[PDB]
């Protein structure tokens, strides 16, 4: 009924009160060794499950090193959600971050 | 102490919307659209094509089947819209990858045209066969109801020639026939419908 | 390890190459050891032609 | 025993096969007659721009349902 | 990957209403039908069909 809907609209109002908007983001512009070791992790676990690839892979069977080839050329469709400890967050992309 | 715990037993088996006896043909109307919200996966092979990737995995194995959460038989859908996980609408919606797997889960609203029979409905289907055991029907070319003997008016007999029916008209009767609906079944993979021919 | 979220975390967080400085004092922990030191005095001498 | 162990080959009721939870968000609204026509006539052409083609004629068994020769 | 994914790594069934584990049960069907998981302390037996 709507006791799901009254249970749903509270969450999407809660989930909208925690996204810090893009003109007001206040964390680092860097990829702080923990995004980088996990973005390369999860993307390598997508190419092993037939994700669409967007680079001239050059006989590189190793599924981890394929993601590095797309990391240094910025073809990754990921978005990092960084939880500030009250529950608020800043959905950084992978383009707008700056690698080490 | 037998009031406060009955608030969740009757209220759940109080099935929400009934079937109106509309259209002035005597027949009751059971085709009905309900909007819902799912919670589905999305495989990484469909991670460029998220439209097909939800229709093919969770909706297409659900059409023309019963569903225990809506109460009807799913006939179709239109309006599969992935809720974006970014509370910014836009075309580049984003979903959340699970930690332990590369599979992402997301919410989707859709409008399922369920077909909803209950008891006390008025239904008509083409007579499939008939014996001195039942009369098998084809409700809307696909659904089968079967009024058994102990719910038939016991005036009406059966002549054998594999044979044909004996009513008070004395007719081998054609397809189109009205009856009233007993317990709709849920048991097998085939959805059995069951009814009575008392008036 | 048995999955690819760990093969990147056995290369880019916990390899023996980011473990060059210990966090206790900032000193380095990795270096030749006994005879690879005593070959330097003989290789980089001024008589070794 | 085998038949308790070949359930694991027959069932296959995964999370790729079924959604986790379906909740009705609003109460069901009884549709009219002509829009059931006007839905199903436009429902069939969905994946028709593989498999699903044993079910396409099942979807095309929905085709005849109101205007063919039953 | 060293305290779940290689120690035991089970996918148990959990009732969402009562929030327990051991009160679930994969049921016994009519052999035409298909068995499924059910919670025991969320269900009341069919003798209590009270209207």
């Amino acid at each position: 009924p709507e006791d799901f809907q009254q249970h749903e609209q509270i969450r999407r109002k809660t989930l909208k009160e925690k996204a810090i908007p893009k003109d007001q983001r206040a964390t680092t512009p860097y990829m702080t060794k923990y995004e980088r070791a996990r973005i390369l992790g999860t993307r390598a676990l997508q190419i092993s499950m037939n994700a669409p690839v967007f680079v001239d892979l050059e006989g590189e069977t190793d599924p981890l090193r394929i993601a590095m080839k797309e990391l240094a050329e910025k073809k990754i469709p990921l978005v990092i959600r960084r939880y500030l400890p009250d529950g608020s967050f800043e959905d950084w992309s992978v383009e707008e971050l700056i690698v080490d | 102490n037998e009031n406060r715990e009955t608030a969740r037993f009757i209220k759940k088996h109080k099935k929400q919307v009934t079937n109106p006896i509309d259209e002035k043909n005597g027949t009751s109307n059971c085709i009905v659209r309900v909007p819902i919200a799912l919670y589905v996966s999305l495989a990484p092979m469909y991670l460029e094509n998220p439209l097909q990737g939800v229709m093919k995995q969770h909706l297409n194995p659900l059409v023309m089947k019963y569903n225990n959460k809506v109460g009807g038989v799913v006939l179709g859908y239109e309006g599969l819209k992935i809720l974006d996980a970014d509370p910014l609408d836009t075309s580049e919606k984003l979903i959340k990858i699970t930690p332990d797997t590369p599979f992402g889960f997301t919410w989707c609203h859709v409008n399922l045209y369920v077909w909803q029979p209950q008891v006390g409905d008025v239904l008509e289907g083409y007579i499939f066969i008939q014996s001195a055991s039942h009369i098998g029907l084809l409700i809307h070319d696909a659904f089968n109801a079967s009024i058994k003997k102990n719910n038939i008016p016991v005036d009406w007999t059966f002549v054998h020639n594999l044979g044909h029916w004996v009513d008070s008209n004395g007719e081998p009767i054609d397809g189109k026939l009205r009856f009233t609906v007993r317990n709709v079944h849920t048991t097998g993979r085939v959805v059995s419908v069951d009814g009575t021919l008392i008036s | 390890p048995q999955n690819e979220n760990a093969r990147a975390e056995a290369l880019n967080l916990a390899n023996t190459d980011s473990q060059y400085l210990t966090p206790t004092s900032g000193s380095p922990v990795r270096g030749l050891i006994q005879d690879h030191i005593s070959a330097g005095v003989w290789l980089t001498s001024k008589d070794s032609f | 025993m085998m038949k308790g162990s070949r359930r694991t080959g027959n069932n296959t009721a995964t999370t790729l096969n079924t959604p986790v939870v379906i909740h009705a968000t609003q109460l069901p609204q009884h549709v009219s007659t002509d829009e059931v026509l006007q839905f199903l006539e436009s429902f069939i052409d969905e994946k028709e721009n593989t498999n699903l083609s044993s079910s396409i004629s099942q979807l095309k068994r929905i085709q005849r349902d109101f205007k063919g020769l039953p | 990957d060293r305290l779940l994914n290689s120690s035991d790594y089970t996918q148990a069934s959990v009732c969402r209403e009562c929030g327990s584990i051991l009160t679930t049960q994969q049921s016994v069907p009519r052999i035409g039908s298909i068995s499924t998981v059910c919670c025991r302390r969320c269900s009341m037996r069919f003798e209590d069909a009270k209207k």
